[PDB]
């Protein structure tokens, strides 16, 4: 049996996001790329480096908005400028999210010395697709 | 003590800057202006005579320098309303379709002022025209600060 | 803190191969000809082989970025096929999909 | 805005200088992406910019390109079974044509400007010039 | 009646029919000249109003690529020349004209200038090393029949 990225069945109980739900073979068929960049196109170089800036990328904003995060982010590639789309629960106060932002976009933006802007889209509460 | 005498001693600065050949720039009268504030009955006649002499030097009157000219004739605590000065309409005649550029550190002080005025005299369509030197260009830029963008 | 001891090894004879890079280039030249005497190749043959194990760029194994694996890499990503197949299998990776035909 | 409306929009200094401008006979932008889809938008939105600054243009769809790849499967042992996996690239080409370098270079910014995030262009200038002046003339 | 610019002025100056005659950089900008410019920046500085204007601020302090895109936008190799990087038999003169080392040194310099990527300061490097070489094994190349320097 596949293990690989299934949220597999409970009793009917367990909440699921449209991400979860949807196992590997729907990549490019019912689900997107969470990253979009141009190092894994044909004749393209740096995919190594723009992989390994999206771990990290991913592990910090977790640790930087612990328990706020609603899904996934997405990462977005243009030029030399990096977009980060955060879905985020509106569990801290406005003025928190302020803070955050001004700290995580000047520390990533001294440390891979790019352009770094985050994107903030509050949600009330994580959105379930079904229950399974 | 006497203002007669102060007068005098400032000009006499000004006289030993062309003794010694050093041609006044823009902060030199707007340093002027600024200090007359202070006495606005009797710096009237004297703040009119730098402005005219800022043109013949060729050094051009910036949003700072009216800021002060218009402090000067408009006191906020004007007991006298019956008859205000007609200078406010003069002036944005003459600034209407310009372009103003930072090089003083009050130009952002004008636009504030300019709408007291006009709230104070009860003119509308000059504050049409204030805001709309406000509009022509960058001139956005000079609205003011924090405490002077909520207030205009 | 890296990967582990294999890993830290493996950084070091990568920053040693490039500090004797062009020293290595310029005796080894030296040798790769039919122009010069045997006797200078000869003594090329030496200089070459006193110079410190490390500097040899054959003794580079490339290894998982994440977990240093010797072996089962890919080297467009410089990850092994386990640590690959979790960031592509989750939408993480840009382009890669499964192959379906 | 309904009645608050700027008056004189400040707009860049272009100034014509005195050097030649640049010829180009040809113009290729080969544009790569994962997704089809994100083409057709950059090509709507690339053809209607050329055709509003009077550039000629034409586009074809190079054929695509799938590259795919075995992996195993399990973390230990049991080779027989593997997981394929397949990267798959889609082009689309801009030719355009007759253009000076002051119509090249602008338009070149702004479509690069607005080039969507996973597109990679390729552009391909083919400038004309004329032959050198020692060689318009043979001298022994 | 209050005209702006009609009626006495103080005199006291006169017309500038010299302008400007002392230079702008009198001497090298000093504090109170570099502070002030400062501040004279901050009297207009207003936050950005979209993406365009962040995108020109971004821009003029070089924190975002110029477009058009140039692959070697800052990228100058000491303003060499292409006859630099290719023609490098100069270099080779304290070098026997003709013999077994000339042979060898023409297939050196034949790649060197095939070489993109070192500058021309590094392969005049490479050059040198084997001036350097030869000389050491002056007593090995005589016994060869070959003179060096
Ligand atoms: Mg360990
Ligand atoms: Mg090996």
């Amino acid at each position: 049996k596949n293990r690989a990225a299934r949220v597999r069945v409970a009793k009917g109980n367990k909440p699921v996001s449209y991400e979860e739900a949807h196992a590997p073979h729907y990549i490019a068929h019912r689900k997107g790329w969470l990253s979009l960049h141009t190092g894994n196109l044909d004749g393209e170089d740096h995919a190594a480096e723009r992989t390994l800036e999206d771990v990290f990328l991913r592990k910090f904003m977790m640790g930087t908005f612990p328990g706020c995060l609603a899904d996934q982010i997405v990462l977005k590639r243009r030029a030399n400028q990096v977009d980060i789309c955060a879905l985020v629960l509106r569990q801290l106060p406005a003025h928190k999210f302020y803070f955050l932002v001004g700290y995580s976009e000047t520390l990533l933006s001294h440390f891979y010395k790019c352009p770094v802007r985050l994107h903030l889209q509050t949600v009330p509460s994580k959105v379930v697709y079904k229950y399974i | 003590e006497k203002f007669e005498e102060k007068w005098n001693d400032i000009l006499d600065l000004l006289k030993h800057m062309v003794a010694q050949k050093v041609k006044p720039n823009l902060q030199t009268f707007n340093t002027i202006l600024k200090g007359l504030r202070k006495c606005y009955s009797l710096g009237r006649i004297p703040a009119l005579q730098i402005l005219r002499e800022m043109k013949h030097i060729g050094i051009e009157p910036s949003l700072a320098t009216y800021h002060h000219i218009i402090h000067l004739f408009y006191p906020r605590d004007l007991s006298a309303i019956k008859m205000p000065s007609l200078i406010i309409y003069d002036i944005m005649n003459e600034l209407e379709g310009r372009t103003f550029s930072p090089q003083d550190l009050d130009d952002g002080r004008f636009f504030q002022l300019a709408m007291s005025v006009c709230s104070s005299l009860r003119d509308l369509e000059l504050a049409y025209q204030v805001h709309r030197l406000l509009n022509t260009g960058d001139n956005r830029k000079l609205v003011g600060h924090d405490p002077l963008r909520k207030v205009y | 803190y890296y990967v582990d001891w294999r890993m830290l090894r493996d950084l070091k004879r990568r920053k040693m191969a490039y500090e004797y890079a062009d020293e290595r280039l310029r005796i080894n030249s030296l040798r790769k000809n039919t122009i010069l005497p045997k006797d200078l190749q000869e003594m090329a043959g030496d200089e070459i082989a006193a110079l410190p194990r490390d500097s040899c760029p054959v003794r580079i194994r490339n290894r998982c970025v994440m977990t240093s694996r010797p072996r089962g890499v890919k080297r467009r990503w410089r990850l092994s096929r386990i640590v690959f197949r979790h960031l592509a299998d989750h939408g993480l990776l840009s382009g890669v999909q499964r192959a379906i035909w | 805005l309904h009645v608050d409306v700027p008056k004189d929009v400040t707009r860049p200094t272009i100034t014509t200088s005195d050097e030649p401008d640049t010829l180009y006979k040809r113009l290729s932008i080969l544009v790569k992406a994962h997704d089809r889809a994100v083409l057709d938008s950059y090509e709507y939105f690339a053809v209607l910019a050329a055709k509003e600054l009077g550039i000629s243009i034409k586009v074809h769809e190079p054929p695509r390109k799938i590259e795919r790849f075995t992996l195993l499967k399990s973390v230990h042992i049991f080779k027989k079974h593997r997981v394929q996996y397949e990267m798959r690239t889609l082009y689309r080409c801009l030719e355009l044509k007759h253009l000076t370098g002051s119509t090249a270079s602008v338009y070149l910014e702004y479509i690069q400007r607005n080039l969507p995030e996973g597109v990679a262009m390729e552009v391909t200038k083919t400038q004309i010039q004329q032959l050198p002046e020692h060689i318009k003339e043979p001298m022994w | 009646r209050k005209y702006l610019f009609k009626g006495k002025r103080l005199s006291i100056f006169a017309d500038k029919a010299f302008a400007d005659e002392p230079p702008e950089p009198e001497a090298s900008p000093s504090l109170w000249e570099i502070e002030f410019a400062k501040q004279l920046a901050s009297v207009a500085d207003q936050p950005f109003e979209n993406g365009f204007e962040e995108m020109i601020q971004w821009t003029k302090e070089g924190k975002l690529w110029e477009f058009p895109v140039n692959n070697e936008a800052g990228l100058d190799d000491d303003g060499s020349e292409f006859h630099e990087h290719i023609f490098l038999d100069k270099y080779l003169e304290d070098f026997p004209k003709q013999g077994p080392i000339r042979l060898f040194m023409e297939l050196v310099t034949c790649g060197l200038s095939k070489n993109p990527y070192l500058s021309v300061k590094q392969k005049v490097e490479h050059i040198e090393w084997f001036r350097n070489y030869f000389n050491e094994k002056r007593d090995i190349l005589k016994e060869n029949n070959i003179a060096f320097t």
